């Protein structure tokens, strides 16, 4: 898997690649 | 929080994965 | 419609949305 | 659920919002 | 809404979101 | 083919080809 | 228009700057 | 232009739609 | 399904998926 | 190939690692 | 065509635009 | 290689295309 900073969108859909059917919470505050 | 551990600093796959449901 | 697709589109779209307030994906 | 709500159908941002924490 | 800075294809994409079916203009010149 | 999602896909392709030129989207 | 041409078909870039400025 | 309004500095939803059509 | 848009998503996926080690993409 | 295996069914990062170099 | 930086999963799909049925490799090591 | 040609430096077309296949 990638070693780098994620950000963004680009951290949102990562997310969502790897949580798959779990599902994620994206809560940036 | 998920900022700070993966944009500001790099995270594992594992780390990316405290975030999962 | 493959949801799957549509569903990397939909929290690109939901990140842009919510901003700060976030949001949960649960399939 | 928003994949069926939106996947056939297109959600405008303000739909969207609805899905928002 | 997000408050951030909009960049490239994430601007445009943005654009796209917002403007639905009136459409937009991307003129980055 | 659900055109909206394509539509995304084409747009980010156009700022790609068009670059300094810039494009117009009128669905 | 670049949705009927470009959403069943590929289209390249060569086809595509065609809906540029 | 929309470059230095939003990307250079921030835009809100309604300077973002200043630039619809 | 339209094979070329999933094919952005998937080269995306790969992307983040092999990292480093990287892939080929060969249509 | 991975356009079939994967376009009609959701592929995971553990199946999509199979593509990897 | 677009003249500025591409990084990340941007160069990646500008790759895949780019190189169309040929196809390409993405070697970033 | 790519990155340091295209992401550190700009890339014309055809360099970009060197990394077709
Ligand atoms: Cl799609
Ligand atoms: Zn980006
Ligand atoms: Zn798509």
């Amino acid at each position: 898997f990638v070693n780098q900073h994620l950000c963004g969108s680009h951290l949102v859909e990562a997310l969502y690649l790897v949580c798959g059917e779990r599902g994620f919470f994206w809560t940036p505050a | 929080g998920i900022v700070e551990q993966c944009c500001t600093s790099i995270c594992s796959l594992y780390q990316l994965e405290n975030y999962c449901n």
